[PDB]
């Protein structure tokens, strides 16, 4: 949709071509050749990218990047409104004890019939029974209240020092990219804490792709927080099976732009664009209906 | 196993219990290998079958198939009708008992509207009413803070009620004292400082001490012991946590054997089919004995007593009067 | 300067890429509710 | 007996018995040491100096149901007393 | 007096009642416990009036708003 | 100490260095833009 | 023969049997009866 | 319920002590204790 949107903007016709390699861009260290989308731009394979291609240093060294048409950052995706169940309220009270309740109800029923005012005989018993009764009623509200003070106390992660603090919940990473380096390079004490952690937990808390990790996180029965892209985890959270939950607020603000080789006669117009449908709140409407 | 090992490589087999019962380690004096590591370096046998630990100083000296089980170190726990006395102190159900005869005493000299005595049912009517609210309000902190319930090595490391240990030598005490991870670290200085003692000198030993310590001993062991003995009677043990380490049991070959190939071989396709995870099932499982979300019978149980005895009582004063 | 990167001023000027980011955010300062809520109002 | 030792130890150190170095008397001395502890003489040690010649429950109070149990006799009083003037 | 019929209605009632007043009771306790605490989102903002909202009566924040497809914004 | 920020942002902007089209500092104040970003200078610098 | 500490920088100059008795940093605070009534006017405000 | 559960919920650790400002604390002025804080690089001994 927003290639349909900029294309008409700028007044040209376009194909729409997938990356051969599947990959967004990056400069292998060794070769020093350029990968993905960006390798496309700087080799001349392509003329224009519009993708969720992250504006970075790196890469605006070798391509021109439009301001960014949507933001993100860092953020947490767990594992997670509905839970009736007519056996919560049999807890309370065992079945144990609902039972021998009322064995005690017709024992009691049956030595008053036993009988037939001041009745001293039959009058102890209505009042034992009632301290028995005042005893069981006692409890049950007493249980009743640690079982609702405690579903309350369960605030089981909502962010990253939640995260930080723990080690019943492991968490980690896409192997190499961003976000591993983000923790690995921070400075923050929570972030530094965080880092520690991971890069030394075993088994291994890195994942090779966003697909492997979002997939832990919902096999892993509760046991996988996954650190992804604040874009990606709201997308996910409304897809079923609908198990999964973003949390916190993003760790790093960080933006997608469209990308041109540079000093290509396109980057004026498709920047100019950007800035259009934005203002025009055209962006916003595309996020939303997706 | 020995049977499906000598099955895929094709050859007869004599199984021989090792003489001394020994899994095998170096004289401290002689350094002369013991157990089946001994049986196997110096001649006596041509394969061990057995749960035998893959380390680096067995690896020296002979030749390991990938692990045929893996394991790792875990945590073993144990799985009064003095608790309704305690909630209300017993000083306060002997003045609540005082005041009860207190009230019929003084009504008692009293005999609708009679000002007087109604007075007096209303305010021991709001007394009892705070002391059973009282009661109730007291009752439901207990058994929601319930502190002593160990389900976690993070779980033990951040207390000391419950002691916790290992074997006094081996594998498991050498994990902790090595442990660059906070939590493992932690644990280990508590360990080697604890007084009394929380080292044992053998397995049973530290497994009686969980039994009969009343809450108050964890012990930390190899996962497949653990899970073993959770499947066997008395059925009041259990495993908590997942492993804490990794580690595995392999066949040995002495070094230069022809079978070490085929024997390595043999055990990832057992592994890969499926065969050996239905082995552990059927001789653990198979071949077995056996935060806070529930309510008791136990104290409750003691209300009920009380009550029959009160019937009882009743059903005797009945006879009487007639 | 804390200068925010605009399309009235890139037209202008030249932005680095963000040094700072930033959004909309909302600013803020008994109830017999809370006797509504215990027991719902469904109940 | 007005202190208290609360929360686990922070690290691990030990004490040491000590001997300028080369000296003839460390082997002996360390070998010493060993034999008190597994006898249980260094425990036996601690314990008489720390214990056996020291100088130092759960639940629910009285104090708060007491109050209550004033205001119930004040209640059986006023009532002993508007029950004499009715008569 | 013991008509039987709407004897153990009134019963049943009782034990009906005796159950919710001890939920409810418990159910109190647990929040004079916890107590976790009145705007917290956007959403809570948009769904209500007694609490008024605004922004500078010029500029990029009120533009936002204006130009939002999004229908919370909006 | 009265107020508070409550929820998430609800867009995102950015503020940027500027300079006059022409400059010969705009492709190295960019890189060191980028640069103190990655290496989590910029994070520290708004923690202080 | 005292409560000396086996540390590096001594064991460098001097020799130092085992441990014969082991310590670490801890916490001393100065130190459980709470009547009142007023402990029952709270509850239920004045 | 509630003053009693939170009578359970005055310092009882490092931690406890890490995180006020109430009850003041110190260690001796030279020596081990004091360069075990100065050196260390757990969050709640450096803090």
């Amino acid at each position: 949709d927003l290639a349909a949107e900029i294309a008409k903007h700028c007044g040209f016709k376009y194909k729409l071509t997938i990356v051969g390699d599947g990959k967004y861009g990056a400069r292998d260290a060794d070769t020093k050749i350029w990968n993905g989308m960006v390798g496309e731009l700087v080799y001349g394979k392509a003329d224009i990218a519009i993708a969720p291609l992250t504006i970075t240093l790196v890469r605006e060294e070798v391509i021109d990047f439009s301001k960014p048409f949507m933001s993100l950052g860092i953020s947490i995706m767990i594992k997670k409104k509905s839970k009736p169940g007519v056996f919560s309220f049999l807890d309370p009270l065992a079945y144990e004890i609902w039972m021998c309740i009322v064995f005690a109800y017709i024992g009691v029923s049956v030595v008053l019939f036993l009988v037939s005012p001041r009745s001293l005989s039959g009058r102890i018993v209505g009042g034992v029974w009632w301290f028995f009764t005042l005893i069981i009623i006692s409890s049950y509200t007493a249980n009743l209240a640690a079982f609702l003070t405690v579903e309350r106390m369960v605030s089981p992660i909502e962010s990253a020092e939640d995260l930080s603090k723990q080690t019943e919940i492991a968490y980690g990473t896409l192997d190499s990219g961003s976000t591993k380096e983000f923790f690995r390079r921070s400075k923050i004490a929570v972030f530094d804490k965080m880092w520690t952690y991971m890069r030394s937990a075993e088994p291994s808390v890195f994942v090779r792709t966003t697909a492997e990790g979002v997939a832990r996180v919902r096999k892993s029965k509760g046991k996988y927080a996954y650190l992804l892209e604040s874009t990606m985890n709201e997308y996910i959270e409304q897809r079923k099976p609908c198990d999964t939950m973003k949390v916190g607020g993003n760790l790093d603000s960080k933006g997608y732009g469209i990308a041109t080789p540079k000093g290509s006669s396109l980057g004026t117009p498709v920047n100019l664009a950007v800035l259009k449908l934005s203002e025009q709140g055209v962006l916003d409407k595309l996020k939303n209906k997706w | 196993l020995a049977y499906e090992i000598a099955k895929h490589v094709g050859i007869k087999y004599k199984l021989s219990i090792v003489g001394d019962g020994k899994y095998g380690a170096r004289d401290p004096e002689t350094k002369i290998w013991n157990g089946m590591v001994g049986e196997l370096v110096y001649g006596r046998a041509d394969i061990a079958v057995a749960p035998l630990t893959i380390t680096l100083v067995r690896e020296e000296v002979i030749d390991f198939s990938k692990p045929f089980m893996s394991l790792g170190i875990s945590i073993m726990i144990k799985k009064g009708v003095f608790s309704f006395l305690d909630p209300l102190a017993y000083e306060i159900w002997m003045c609540i008992v005082f005041a009860y005869i207190g009230v019929s005493v003084v009504l008692f000299l009293v005999s609708p509207r009679s000002l007087s005595g109604r007075i007096v049912g209303g305010v021991w009517w709001f007394f009892t009413l705070i002391i059973i609210s009282s009661y109730t309000a007291n009752l439901a902190a207990f058994l929601t803070v319930e502190r002593m319930p160990i389900e976690s090595a993070e779980d033990l490391a951040k207390q000391t009620e419950i002691a916790y240990g290992t074997l006094d030598s081996g594998s498991t005490k050498e994990f902790f004292r090595r442990s660059k991870i906070a939590v493992y670290e932690k644990m280990w200085s508590y360990m080697k400082s604890a007084e009394p003692s929380v080292f044992t000198k053998t397995t049973a030993d530290g497994v009686a001490r969980v039994r009969k310590s009343k809450g108050k001993f964890a012990f930390l062991l190899e996962s497949t012991m653990n899970e073993y003995i959770e499947q066997r009677k008395p059925c009041d043990t259990m495993k908590v946590g997942g492993n804490l380490d990794s580690k595995g049991y392999g066949v040995a070959t002495p070094k230069g054997s022809a079978l070490g190939t085929p024997v390595n071989l043999a055990v990832l396709k057992l592994s890969e089919q499926g065969i050996l995870d239905k082995l552990k099932n059927k001789w653990w499982y198979d071949k077995g004995e056996c935060k806070t979300s529930a309510l008791s019978l136990s104290n409750v149980a003691g209300v009920f007593y009380i009550l029959v005895g009160g019937l009882g009582l009743a059903m005797m004063v009945a006879l009487i009067e007639f | 300067a804390p200068l925010t990167i605009t399309l009235v001023r890139e037209e202008v000027i030249d932005f680095s890429k963000p040094f700072m980011s930033l959004g909309i955010s909302i600013m803020i300062k008994p109830g017999v509710f809370s006797f509504l809520d215990p027991l719902a109002y469904e109940i | 007996c007005d202190t208290m030792k609360v929360g686990g130890n922070l690290d691990s150190k030990g004490y040491g018995i000590a001997t300028p170095k080369g000296s003839s008397l460390g082997t002996p001395v360390n070998l010493a040491v060993l034999k008190l502890s597994e006898q249980g003489v260094l425990d036996k040690l601690k314990n008489k100096w720390w214990y056996d010649k020291g100088e130092c429950t759960s639940a629910l109070s009285l104090s708060n149901v007491a109050g209550v149990f004033y205001i119930l006799v004040g209640g059986l009083g006023l009532a002993m007393l508007v029950a004499l003037i009715e008569f």
